[PDB]
RNA sequence: UACCCGCAGAAGAAGCACCGGCUAACUCCGUGCCAGCAGCCGCGGUAAUACGGAGGGUGCAAGCGUUAAUCGGAAUUACUGGGCGUAAAGCGCACGCAGGCGGUUUGUUAAGUCAGAUGUGAAAUCCCCGGGCUCAACCUGGGAACUGCAUCUGAUACUGGCAAGCUUGAGUCUCGUAGAGGGGGGUAGAAUUCCAGGUGUAGCGGUGAAAUGCGUAGAGAUCUGGAGGAAUACCGGUGGCGAAGGCGGCCCCCUGGACGAAGACUGACGCUCAGGUGCGAAAGCGUGGGGAGCAAACAGGAUUAGAUACCCUGGUAGUCCAC
RNA sequence: UUAGCUAGUAGGUGGGGUAACGGCUCACCUAGGCGACGAUCCCUAGCUGGUCUGAGAGGAUGACCAGCCACACUGGAACUGAGACACGGUCCAGACUCCUACGGGAGGCAGCAGUGGGGAAUAUUGCACAAUGGGCGCAAGCCUGAUGCAGCCAUGCCGCG
């Protein structure tokens, strides 16, 4: 109670009980939370006062009270925990990944889908470059010239060797980012080369398994572009949410294969057990390299597997 | 063991009364001779014969009213674990009166009904109620 | 439950 | 001074808490899970007797509420008067000292107990009947109470001690019967794997499906022969034995308890157990052996979002023996 | 979640000692003493007649009244005297404050009130020897913050308007 004036400002991180909400100057100043706010994520603009000070100049919170409309959302979904936004009011993801422990591709995919139902345009990004030889480096490079063909930027950095960053900067300014990946993929390297933020804490860095990796760093911290803009951290994700819409919007989640619809035999198509498909004629052409297209029905064969109990929002 | 044989000739006459025995056989005693007489002139019981004089057995005549307890319930109070006595106006009584308690002195045993022309205490028994 | 017991120690009051 | 006479006129002299249930009393408006309330239960987001106010009432009273503290309720540390198969709880089991307890008959001691009496348990407080201050509170007369302790005289049924016993308790002998009871030393035959030889050819192996792995140096399969290791099919069953964990090829040796029959014999020699004492599944630890099979960690292949687990091919510690 | 404790310690002789017995004290002699029925160590506490609660058995506590023991700024010691190791007697040391001409001395409210301070919180810097008890004296008389009273504090009980 009694509380303070009614302003806008963004929201550092989220913990539950309480919330780091940023004013408009550059203030860190936590406030807790309204019981009718259904969600509240990292860097959401909202409607907040700051409590009132007991002691003359020493406040302890304020209170988040509405909370403005959504420009984006990050909504995935989980077995027995619904629905849940992550982050949200973003324009542009930035998928990073690193060599070590693994470099899938099934995890490329199912962002490039998610960002066609959100209309944002991730970018591919890997770490840990410096580990490999020019031989190893060659086909990571082949295998990612794949992923440049159908439009997404690749930019392949190290943050020990500092290789790449400035290309990498001059496209992120002015935009929001998260950088999502798996567990131990290079996410709190990568922030500590570009920012040049606060070195006495600078983060949690442990990632040291066998053959894994390791989610240290929790969900997401906001910080600031010396240029502009603001970054979002992600937590070591290892889970796909398809829980929402038809296997039409699936067709939807690609971009090249955008181009090759209603070429087909048939009106409806499943596409792998179909004889005559356009799409299919496509991979074996050469223009689709034969990766994408067994990862393709993966997708719809894991969706004859999550969808077995049930679930709905 | 049999370290309480009174409190063991409690437990074969509340048995039996309650199972429709018509007759029980017990090892005797002096002491177990001076009680069971006592419950035959006090009406709780029919009658005791004597058998053996080396292996003394005593035997209780059981007593019914349609087929129904006489002797309801019946309540060992001294103990070889914790004795327990009284004076001449500490003696309880049993039911407010309508039961006995049947307490050894040096005239022998009685009643506590019996004790007020005594004017004696001592070891509580039973009580027979 | 045995008096006997109570001897050695008695019921520790809380 | 109390007391008392006389004066004037209701004139100088009533509030607080509660009102959903517990727990005595019901309607209305305002507010909208916000504010607040609250000892418990839990009330209030569009009709709240529970919030705020009003109306009216209830319970008390010159006091009324609240907080803190003690006991009661609470049989919720259960002597009166609780439980321990699964609600919290019977030590993993056994031996046994101290301690507690003890069959039956007689005598003795009167120890415990009981009866009587003396002395004592200061007064005040409490209780009984009174008296007094106008009443009550309060003060006070005597009695009772103070269930206590010490001593003397008694009674001997029970408990204790002594004495003599008795045999049903508990033990001893003989004749017997059953048993994977333990320890030690040999020994047998399948099966597993290794190795030697023979005949013999393209897959063996493994799984839901495959792969890792093995094999033309001839695997696998079969047969002959040998080596080492550990376990004992069938019998074999709510079957037996052991204090318990447990214990299983056969045979010998040493050794333990259990049970039955016929009598003879000692005469309560007994039960129980805090500390103490020993046994006590498997894992693991120390030293030195041993090594088939199985198999933490780990190697490798599938699975997968990842596989760390599952599945599969291997594999060390350990499993084996002595200490 | 304290198991061993203890050498004047346990006992004996003799000497000494106080009002009286006694390791109370001293030399010598013995090696015992205590203790799982709690020795010893640590912490806490004045105790009892009682009050309160409870049908009772039990339970919690010890203000006012009365009995006893201990204590009188801290520590130690002795004198005086029938009786003290002495609340308003002394001596020494330490602590604190006061007086001072700088060398010294003075003081013990846990007596009645009363101030400062602590704490949620507890009073007038009153009157009197009229009565009772005590002290001294042959008595008269004197003294008594004991006690008898008064005021403050709805602090409790009881009674009335
Ligand atoms: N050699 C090398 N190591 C790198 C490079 N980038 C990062 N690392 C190392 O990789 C490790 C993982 O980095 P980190 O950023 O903590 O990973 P993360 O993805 O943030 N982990 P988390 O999922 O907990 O948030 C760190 O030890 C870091 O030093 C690189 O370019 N080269
Ligand atoms: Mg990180
Ligand atoms: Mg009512
Ligand atoms: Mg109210
Ligand atoms: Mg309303
Ligand atoms: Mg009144
Ligand atoms: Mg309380
Ligand atoms: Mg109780
Ligand atoms: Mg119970
Ligand atoms: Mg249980
Ligand atoms: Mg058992
Ligand atoms: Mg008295
Ligand atoms: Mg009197
Ligand atoms: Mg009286
Ligand atoms: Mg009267
Ligand atoms: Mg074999
Ligand atoms: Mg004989
Ligand atoms: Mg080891
Ligand atoms: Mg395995
Ligand atoms: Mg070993
Ligand atoms: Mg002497
Ligand atoms: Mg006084
Ligand atoms: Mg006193
Ligand atoms: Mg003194
Ligand atoms: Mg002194
Ligand atoms: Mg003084
Ligand atoms: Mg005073
Ligand atoms: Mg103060
Ligand atoms: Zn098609």
């Amino acid at each position: 109670n009694l509380f303070g004036e009614p302003d806008e400002g963004i929201v550092i991180s989220r913990f539950g009980m309480h919330a780091d909400v940023e004013s408009a100057d550059g203030d860190v100043h936590r406030c807790n939370i309204r019981r009718t706010i259904r969600s509240l994520v990292t860097g959401d603009r909202v409607v907040w006062r700051p409590g009132k000070p007991a002691a003359e100049g020493v406040n302890v919170k304020g209170i988040v009270e509405a909370v403005h409309e959504r420009t984006s959302v990050l909504t995935r979904p989980d077995f027995y925990d619904g629905v849940k936004p992550i982050a949200a009011n973003i324009d542009q993801i930035v998928i990073v990944s690193a060599i070590l422990p693994e470099l899938s591709l099934n995890i490329i995919d199912r962002y490039l889908v998610a960002c066609e139902t959100l209309q944002i345009e991730p970018i591919i990004v890997l770490n840990k470059i410096d580990l490999l030889d020019d031989e190893g480096m060659a086909f990571v490079n082949e295998q990612m010239d794949i992923y440049r063909n159908i439009g997404y930027r690749v930019l392949m950095v190290s943050s020990h060797t500092q290789d790449g960053l400035k290309p990498l900067e001059e496209a992120l300014t002015g935009r929001i980012s998260i950088f999502a990946g798996q567990s131990g993929v290079g996410k709190s390297s990568l922030l500590n080369a570009l920012l040049g933020l606060q070195k006495e804490i600078l983060t949690n860095d442990i990632s040291d398994n066998s053959g894994l990796g390791q989610h240290t760093t929790t969900a997401a911290r906001l910080y600031h572009f010396p240029h502009g803009g603001d970054v979002i951290d992600s937590p070591g994700v290892r889970e796909f949410g398809l829980w929402h819409l038809e296997p039409e919007q699936i067709t939807q989640g690609f971009v090249e294969f955008h181009d090759y619809l209603g070429l087909c035999k048939y009106r409806d198509c499943k596409h792998d057990t179909d004889p005559g498909c356009a799409i299919r004629e496509a991979v074996e052409e050469g223009k689709i390299a034969e990766t994408r297209f067994e990862n393709y029905h993966r997708i719809l064969e894991s969706m004859a597997q999550v969808k077995t109990r049930k679930n709905f929002s | 063991s049999m370290q309480d044989p009174i409190a063991d000739m409690l437990t074969r006459i509340r048995n039996g009364q309650a199972a429709n025995k018509a007759a029980v056989t017990m090892p005797s005693s002096k002491l177990k001779v001076a009680i069971a007489n006592v419950l035959k002139e006090e009406g709780f019981i029919e009658d005791f014969k004597v058998e053996g004089d080396t292996k003394p057995e005593l035997e209780l005549t059981l007593k019914y009213f349609q087929g129904k307890a006489v002797v309801e319930s019946i309540q060992r109070v001294s103990r070889p674990g914790l004795r327990i006595y009284k004076r001449k106006d500490e003696l309880p009584k049993v039911m407010a009166g309508l039961g006995i308690a049947v307490v050894s002195t040096s005239k022998g045993v009685m009643t506590d009904r019996a004790a007020r022309q005594a004017g004696l205490g001592g070891e509580i028994i039973c009580y027979v109620a | 439950a045995t008096v006997n017991q109570l001897v050695r120690k008695p019921r520790a009051r809380k």
